[PDB]
């Protein structure tokens, strides 16, 4: 959860309420390099499942 | 006396603790900070009406049961007997009428908690 | 990342995976965080002619409700019943 | 041996502080004795690793 | 104070009773060594306590009241007691077995002495003694809580407010009307 | 006297704000950032900081939340249930001072309305990092007391 | 200048994993229950 | 699509069959799960060492507010008052008249810190780039009344904490 | 030089359990992906000397509603009778040695029950009441149980002494003839402990704190050293009753390491296992142990009292 | 764009916790199964609707 926070604190600059979705689309556009960390994020997460 | 000079020594340790706990520190002692706690709110009733035990039916057979421990704790000492065929013959016995005393009550639903 | 062979080999026993490969601590497979500046696109509407505002205003098309009975042949459905999912060929039992 | 390899990085970790009285400084002034890299000093006085 | 800034409120307060007083709660506290020792057994002694809310209401309204400056305030409550009426009341309140009996006034200060030897706040004191055994005076020359817009509250409302805390889990919920009041000098 | 009164200070001190034990009480939003400070990443428990269900059992109020009229006798019941010494920590804009519900007519405007506080600490919400800045903070006010020495010179 | 903007890699993300695995280990109920009445019989013993 | 997540029946083999009684009377499942818990044992811990070590931030982070100036040193708040009005908070209040010299700007700028939500609405809505949120989140005070800004604490940040707030505002107004 | 023997037994009792609280903090830690007290003392050494400090300077509090008398009992009979419950251990040496010391410890254990029945009772109040009843409801669960396990062992050992356990157990440990008596007595003594999963009695979070939510400062603190003395003396019993360490008579602190090291590493297990699983219901914990331990012990019992006399291995009185 | 990523809806049998558990943690894994495919055909363009 901590990571995700960061992802949502990359967009739109807050951990939690990121006020990012609006009506007519988004805020801002997704920050360079994000896609491939959220990749990174993802490629782990299913292991934790596992654990869990 | 050593016993009871062990004995001793460990109540008087614990209540000198109790002692220092209590006149140690400064105490502010006001109504609401002693009133009894619930969650936030004020309880409702009082805390000394019946409480409905379920399990009542196996702690009465508990009493039953652990009389049982006082019958068969004196077998390590009854196995130095000469007349072996006689012992194990009855320590057998009990334990097989405590297992069927088990086996009724469990079989009559008596392990179950009322609802 | 830096624990030692045994201690790799000890949890990974333990635990019954390959812990390595994906571990939940991040290295340096994250990316820098210092990025090159970004050069982002322009929508549909950036156009030079053809733009007229009133050929594309959303909220002036938008209408009042359509009265179907006011009090001032077969039978229907508020719409076609939904289909029957099908199992998934992916994982049909977990 | 790793383990003999795992105890020769706590006694590098004693000297690259700057002998037994500075492992003790930061390890109770930061309740850690990891050695890095001084990436650079502030006027202050801060050191940043 | 009078010489010095001539045109001070000058107000003299009985013995206050409160939540947090000195007074009421002395009285009960006295429980914890059995018997209420009282030099002449209370007989002797007649007290005026005053509410702590009228004694902050009319520090407040001589603040406001232009005509309380250079003047002298005697806040005393509205009923008198002897002594042992107000002690025997305040254990029937907090409904703790009452046990008086009379102390010499020698032998009581040797007991505030004993005291005083504690390096906090002391429990009693010998000027504490004094104190609690001084009849109130009455003072019909100078102006009252009356005069500052305030009316006096009897001892009877406000002494559950203070003494409950005092009463054990038996006692807890008995009502303001269980215990009736005591007498008064008329 | 001086200096044993002034090294009790130091010792009671360093004591209650090494052993600090925060009420298990969040309220709303905010209560999910102070999980983050128990969770692995900040670990709370690290610096002696542990969640003690009971106000009994308790050092620190966290007021992590809106704090409504409807709660607000439960708040101040379970601080009053506290034994001392006891802290307020205020944490984020509806503890603090009502905050985007300021104008609610169910909403208290801050809970120093209803308790004392020792340390606020801004956001909505304050990030964990923000939060464990305003616990240690509250260690460091802890670190100042001079409980011994006032009464020394009483 | 061209467009620059967050966008996957041109070949595209590996492959993410996401189903269940919980790997089968240990061995047969009949060794592990041969194993403890043998651990029994050499105690007796 | 759909799938069932408990709808297994399971095989009646003595081999199976047995092998859930060894799993009923050995634990074995209950030991497995005691071997993951000592896996993470033998794992670095994720804790870093606040506040010596912090968590990671970007440019695009909602800190404490700041009034920024232009490199002359004039504020470049002209009091239009835009983040006054978006605010969701209404933790703006403004007041404004001709400077000295005429030019427009505000003798009152005040955010009540316990009322903002750190929405950042306030910065986007700002033509000038005058009202920023900083890098800054370490600002916990001890009283309330602490957390009341005036334009005079406001342009103090913006001058305590420029040096940082241009360089994010340089990593990230291309995405705006 | 018998009092000096006393405070050499129970002022480091006090000072393991203090350092229990540390290890049990940091053990649970480290599973949890965290650290645990690292920053009060090198390595969060001085944690457990602050909480101490800290509880002892805390205002204790008398609850309005409470027996004065019998809530401030409770938590001496607590502490009182967790250090009486070291006495008999034989360590190699016991410090009062018992021709009955297992049947001692059985009595001791029952009595400290009523340091939780009485505390929850006397603290008048609804949470306290119900953890006190849970109470109740555990100690039915396994004490009857727990008595017929130790006597299956007792019939291989053929005394009631303690330390005749580590003569019994001088040509191989109890728990290879013993190892299904061995996980039963490892449960029983979880569930007697009120330890995870069946920390009941507490059970944060269906209860606040349970038994003692009304107690604070000093009189909470004994009721947690009395825990956690527990923990360790139960484990040290476990590593006495299956796990016998050699005693040479002329080297004795070669037993007290040995020895040591099995306790800590059974009171490491307990931590480990608090980690690990949910709580049980505590009607599922009554069940446990009366429909599969009981069955399986009675069972055990009578083989246990056969195969002595048919292998002829009856052991001495002495 | 829902009706564009494939994943599987979790479905239960007895209607008690125990399932709705299960029924959540398999959620988690079709999550990162659509985050999977979100990755992958992100298109360019712009974020908010060119209509101000
Ligand atoms: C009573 C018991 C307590 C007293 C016994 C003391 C025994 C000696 C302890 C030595 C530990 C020193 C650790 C060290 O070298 O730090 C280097 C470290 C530098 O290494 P690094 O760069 O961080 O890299 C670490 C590894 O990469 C990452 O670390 P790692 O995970 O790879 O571990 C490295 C090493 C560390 O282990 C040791 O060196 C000690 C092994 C003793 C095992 C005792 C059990 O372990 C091994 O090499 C494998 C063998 C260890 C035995 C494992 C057995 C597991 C139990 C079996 C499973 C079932 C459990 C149920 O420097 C420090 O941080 C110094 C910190 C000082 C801490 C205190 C050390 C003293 C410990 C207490 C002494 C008593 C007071
Ligand atoms: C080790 C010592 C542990 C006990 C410590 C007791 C003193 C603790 C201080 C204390 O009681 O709080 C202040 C408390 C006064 O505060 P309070 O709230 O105003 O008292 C409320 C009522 O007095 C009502 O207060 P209560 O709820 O405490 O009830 C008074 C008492 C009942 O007291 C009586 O009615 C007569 C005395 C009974 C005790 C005599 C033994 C009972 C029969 C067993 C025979 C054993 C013989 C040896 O209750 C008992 O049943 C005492 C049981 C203690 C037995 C200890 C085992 C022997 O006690 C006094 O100092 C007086
Ligand atoms: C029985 C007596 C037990 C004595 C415990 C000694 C307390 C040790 C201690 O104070 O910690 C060192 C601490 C260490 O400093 P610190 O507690 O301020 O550390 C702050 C946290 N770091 C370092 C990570 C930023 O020293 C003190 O704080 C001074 C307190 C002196 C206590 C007086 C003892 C008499
Ligand atoms: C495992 C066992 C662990 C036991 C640990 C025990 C603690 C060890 C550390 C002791 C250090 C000293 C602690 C002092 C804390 C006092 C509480 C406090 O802060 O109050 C502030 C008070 C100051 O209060 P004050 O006078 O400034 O004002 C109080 C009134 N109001 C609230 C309005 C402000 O300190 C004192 O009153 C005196 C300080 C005494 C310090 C020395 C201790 C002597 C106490 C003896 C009491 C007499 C009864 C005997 C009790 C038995 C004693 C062994
Ligand atoms: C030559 C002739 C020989 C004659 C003798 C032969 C005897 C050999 C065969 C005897 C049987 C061996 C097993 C004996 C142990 C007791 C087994 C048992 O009771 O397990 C069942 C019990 C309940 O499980 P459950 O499935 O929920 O209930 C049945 C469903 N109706 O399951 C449970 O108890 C659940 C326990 C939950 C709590 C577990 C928490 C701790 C787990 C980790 C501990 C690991 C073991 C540690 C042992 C320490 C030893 C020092
Ligand atoms: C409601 C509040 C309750 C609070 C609880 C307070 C704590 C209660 C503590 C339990 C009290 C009962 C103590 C029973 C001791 C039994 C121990 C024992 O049996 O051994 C001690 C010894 C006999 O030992 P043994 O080996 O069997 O025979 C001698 C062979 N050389 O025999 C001796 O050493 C002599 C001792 C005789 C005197 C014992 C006095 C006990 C009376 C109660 C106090
Ligand atoms: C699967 C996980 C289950 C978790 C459940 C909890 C299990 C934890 C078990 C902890 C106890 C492990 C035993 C500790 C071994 C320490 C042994 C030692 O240091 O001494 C050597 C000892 C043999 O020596 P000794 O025991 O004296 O001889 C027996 C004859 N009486 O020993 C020789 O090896
Ligand atoms: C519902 C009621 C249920 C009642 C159940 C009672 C079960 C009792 C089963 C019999 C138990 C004893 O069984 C009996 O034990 C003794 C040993 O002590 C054996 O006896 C054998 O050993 C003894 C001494 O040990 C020798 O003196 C003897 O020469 C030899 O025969 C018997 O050969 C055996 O038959
Ligand atoms: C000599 C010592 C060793 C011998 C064993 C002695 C104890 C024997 C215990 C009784 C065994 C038979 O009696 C018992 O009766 C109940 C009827 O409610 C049966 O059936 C019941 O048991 C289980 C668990 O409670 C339930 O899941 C089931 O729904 C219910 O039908 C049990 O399956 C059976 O085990
Ligand atoms: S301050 Fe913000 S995050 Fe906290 S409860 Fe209020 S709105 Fe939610
Ligand atoms: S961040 Fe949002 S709530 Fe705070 S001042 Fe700016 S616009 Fe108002
Ligand atoms: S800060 Fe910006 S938006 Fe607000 S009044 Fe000044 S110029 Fe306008």
């Amino acid at each position: 959860r901590e990571k995700m926070f960061e992802f949502y604190e990359r967009v739109s600059g807050a951990r939690m309420h990121a006020a990012y979705v609006r009506p007519g689309g988004v805020h801002q556009d997704l920050p360079l390099g994000l896609m491939d960390d959220i990749y990174e994020f993802s490629k782990n997460f299913s292991l934790r499942i596992d654990e869990l | 006396m050593n016993l009871m000079l062990a004995l001793l020594t460990n109540f008087t340790l614990a209540t000198l603790l109790v002692i220092i706990a209590f006149w140690l520190p400064q105490l502010n002692v006001y109504s609401e900070k002693t009133s009894p706690y619930e969650c936030g709110f004020d309880p409702m009733g009082s805390a000394r009406l019946p409480f409905s035990m379920k399990f009542f039916l196996v702690a009465i057979t508990f009493l039953l049961f652990d009389l049982e421990i006082a019958l068969l704790l004196p077998l390590p000492w009854a196995s130095q007997t000469a007349n072996l065929n006689t012992m194990l013959t009855m320590a057998l016995f009990l334990i097989i009428l405590l297992a069927v005393s088990l086996a009724y009550e469990w079989t009559q639903k008596g392990l179950e908690w009322t609802e | 990342a830096s624990a030692t062979r045994f201690i790799q080999w000890l949890r990974n026993w333990a635990s019954g995976r390959d812990l390595q490969a994906k571990l939940q601590l991040r290295y340096q497979e994250i990316s820098k965080r210092t990025q090159p500046p970004p050069k982002l696109p322009v929508g549909p509407s950036h156009k030079l002619s053809n733009n007229y505002y009133c050929t594309r205003d959303g909220r002036r098309e938008a209408m009042p409700p359509s009265i179907v009975m006011s009090s001032q042949k077969k039978a229907v459905s508020p719409a076609p019943p939904i289909k029957r999912w099908e199992l998934s060929q992916d994982e049909p039992y977990l | 041996m790793e383990l003999l390899q795992v105890l020769k990085r706590g006694l590098q970790q004693v000297s690259g502080h700057g002998g037994l009285r500075g492992y003790l400084r930061v390890l109770f002034r930061a309740n850690d004795v990891r050695v890095g890299t001084l990436v650079g000093e502030d006027k202050y006085g801060n050191k940043y690793y | 104070v009078r010489e010095t800034f001539p045109e001070a409120t000058i107000i003299k307060p009985a013995e206050i009773f409160g939540r947090e007083d000195r007074f009421l709660n002395y009285f009960a506290n006295i429980r914890w060594f059995g018997g209420v020792p009282l030099i002449s057994l209370g007989k002797k002694t007649v007290k005026q306590p005053v509410y702590i809310v009228d004694v902050t209401k009319g520090i407040i309204n001589a603040i406001k009241d232009p005509d309380a400056r250079g003047k002298t305030f005697a806040f005393v409550g509205p009923s008198r007691y002897l002594l042992f009426d107000l002690v025997q009341y305040v254990f029937a309140v907090a409904h703790r077995p009452f046990l008086p009996y009379p102390l010499p006034h020698f032998a009581y200060r040797w007991i505030g002495r004993l005291f005083e030897i504690s390096p906090f706040e002391p429990w009693t004191t010998r000027d504490k003694v004094e104190r609690i055994h001084t009849t109130d005076k009455i003072l019909p020359h100078l102006p009252g809580l009356e005069d500052l817009g305030v009316e006096a509250t009897p001892l009877e409302l406000k002494a559950i407010e203070v003494l409950r805390r005092h009463r054990t889990y038996r006692w807890l919920s008995s009502e303001i009307e269980d215990v009736q009041p005591a007498k008064t000098i008329p | 006297g001086e200096y044993v009164v002034a090294k009790l200070d130091d010792l009671i001190n360093w004591a209650r704000r090494s052993s600090l034990w925060p009420m298990t009480f969040g309220l709303a939003c905010c209560a999910v950032e102070m999980m983050h400070m128990a969770a692995p990443r900040y670990d709370m428990d690290r610096f002696g900081v542990v969640f003690r269900a009971s106000p009994r059992q308790s050092d620190v109020m966290i007021v992590a939340g809106t704090l409504t009229n409807k709660m607000a006798p439960a708040l101040r019941k379970v601080y009053d249930q506290m034994p001392e010494p006891r802290y307020v920590v205020s944490m984020g804009s509806c503890a603090n001072g009502g905050g985007y519900y300021h104008y609610s007519y169910s909403v208290v405007r801050g809970c120093d309305r209803i308790v004392p506080v020792d340390i606020y600490v801004p956001g909505c919400p304050p990030t964990a990092e923000a939060l464990l800045y305003g616990i240690l903070q509250l260690q460091k006010k802890i670190k100042r007391e001079k409980r011994l020495r006032i009464w020394y010179r009483r | 200048s061209k467009v620059k903007q967050d966008m996957p890699p041109v070949g595209g993300y590996g492959p993410i994993d996401y189903k269940r695995n919980l790997p089968r280990r240990g061995l047969s109920g009949y060794s592990m229950f041969a194993v403890g009445i043998g651990a029994l019989l050499f105690g007796y013993w | 699509t759909y799938k069932y997540v408990n709808l297994r029946e399971p095989s009646m083999d003595m081999k199976s069959v047995t092998d859930r009684a060894a799993q009923t009377l050995l634990w074995t499942e209950l030991i497995r799960g005691l071997g993951m818990t000592l896996s993470y044992l033998f794992r670095e811990p994720a804790t870093i060492n606040y506040p010596f070590e912090k968590g990671p931030l970007s440019p695009r982070f909602r800190g404490e507010h700041a009034l920024r100036r232009y490199p002359s040193g004039e504020e470049r708040c002209i009091a239009c008052k835009l983040c006054e009005a978006v605010c969701p908070a209404q933790a703006i209040t403004i007041e404004a008249e001709p400077r000295a010299d005429g030019s427009r700007r505000t003798t009152r700028y005040d955010i009540d810190m316990t009322k903002c939500i750190y929405c950042g609405f306030c910065q986007e809505a700002c033509p000038v780039d005058a009202i920023v949120e900083g890098p800054n989140f370490e600002f916990s005070t001890e009283t309330h009344e602490e957390l009341l800004y005036n334009k005079e604490k406001l342009l103090n940040n913006g001058d305590k904490w420029e040096a940082e707030i241009a360089a994010n505002i340089q990593a990230d107004y291309l995405y705006r | 030089m018998f009092m000096i023997n006393i405070l050499m037994l129970i002022i480091p009792i006090l000072l393991a359990v203090a350092f229990l609280t540390l290890v049990e903090r940091k053990v649970l830690g480290y599973m949890q992906l965290r650290k645990g007290p690292n920053v009060v003392g090198p390595y969060g050494l001085l944690q457990p000397i602050a909480d101490a400090i800290k509880l002892f300077i805390k205002e204790p509090l008398r609850p309005a509603t409470s027996s004065a008398s019998m809530f401030i009992l409770a938590p001496i009979m607590a502490l009182g009778l967790a250090l009486t419950m070291w006495i008999p251990l034989p360590m190699p040496y016991p410090l009062i040695n018992m021709n009955l010391g297992v049947l001692f410890m059985l009595a001791m254990s029952s009595l400290a029950v009523y340091s939780i029945l009485w505390s929850g009772w006397a603290s008048n109040s609804k949470y306290a009441l119900i953890g006190a009843l849970r109470a109740v409801a555990q100690t039915i669960s396994y004490e009857v149980t727990l008595a017929i396990i130790l006597l299956s062992v007792l019939l291989m050992s053929g005394s009631f002494t303690l330390s005749t356990l580590i003569t019994t157990q001088e040509q191989m440990w109890l728990i290879l003839p013993a190892w299904p008596l061995a996980m039963m007595w490892f449960i029983s003594t979880l569930a007697e402990t009120n330890r995870a999963p069946f920390d009941l009695t507490e059970g944060e979070s269906e209860l606040v704190s349970g038994f003692n939510v009304e107690y604070a400062a000093g009189p909470f603190a004994l009721f947690f050293m009395a825990e956690y003395a527990n923990i360790i003396m139960m484990n040290i019993f476990t590593a006495i009753l299956f796990l016998g360490t050699s005693h040479n008579p002329h080297m004795p602190e070669l037993y007290t390491i040995n020895f040591t090291i099995k306790s800590l590493l059974l009171t490491m297990s307990f931590l480990w296992i608090r980690a690990s699983y949910p709580r049980f219901r505590y009607d599922q914990l009554m069940h446990l142990l009366w429909k599969n331990f009981l069955p399986l012990t009675l069972a055990l019992c009578m083989w246990h009292v056969s195969l002595p006399i048919l292998t002829s291995g009856i052991p001495p009185q002495t | 764009v829902y009706d564009q990523v494939e994943f599987d809806v979790p479905i239960g049998s007895r209607g008690d916790c125990y399932d709705r558990y299960l029924c959540r943690v398999e959620e988690m894994r079709q999550s990162i199964r659509i985050i999977s495919q979100c990755l992958n055909k992100m298109p360019p363009g712009e974020i908010k609707v060119d209509d101000a």
